[PDB]
């Protein structure tokens, strides 16, 4: 429920109608297959939550 | 505001209950049958005063 932005650097996801800038995650993200179809995907990591928690 | 055209439709599709990446997925044949159905209204005015 947004669109990947870049302030030039960084990658982040914002709401659509009001810029509040979110770290691209596995919950604010869903899959679909992968990037050889897609025209202009971007290499940028996506954080997973459960990890350091795991990692405990 | 400027968006990217193929960001659009992916919004125009989320807002008929489609999922975005069916666009981005199927991008091609989608401007494909777009850019047909165009070339049929030129056809319809050009015969069917
Ligand atoms: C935008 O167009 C450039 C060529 O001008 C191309 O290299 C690039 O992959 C395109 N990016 C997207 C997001 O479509």
């Amino acid at each position: 429920e947004g669109v990947f932005v870049s302030n030039g650097t960084h990658w982040f996801v914002t709401q659509r109608n009001f810029y509040e800038p979110q770290i691209i995650t596995t919950d604010n993200t869903f899959v679909s297959g992968n990037c050889d179809v897609v025209i202009g995907i971007v290499n940028n990591t996506v954080y997973d939550p459960l990890q350091p928690e795991l990692d405990s | 505001l400027q968006i990217p055209f193929a960001m659009q439709m992916a919004y125009r599709f989320n807002g008929i209950g489609v999922t975005q990446n069916v666009l981005y997925e199927n991008q091609k044949l989608i401007a494909n049958q777009f850019n047909s159905a165009i070339g049929k209204i030129q056809d319809s005015l050009s015969s069917t005063a």
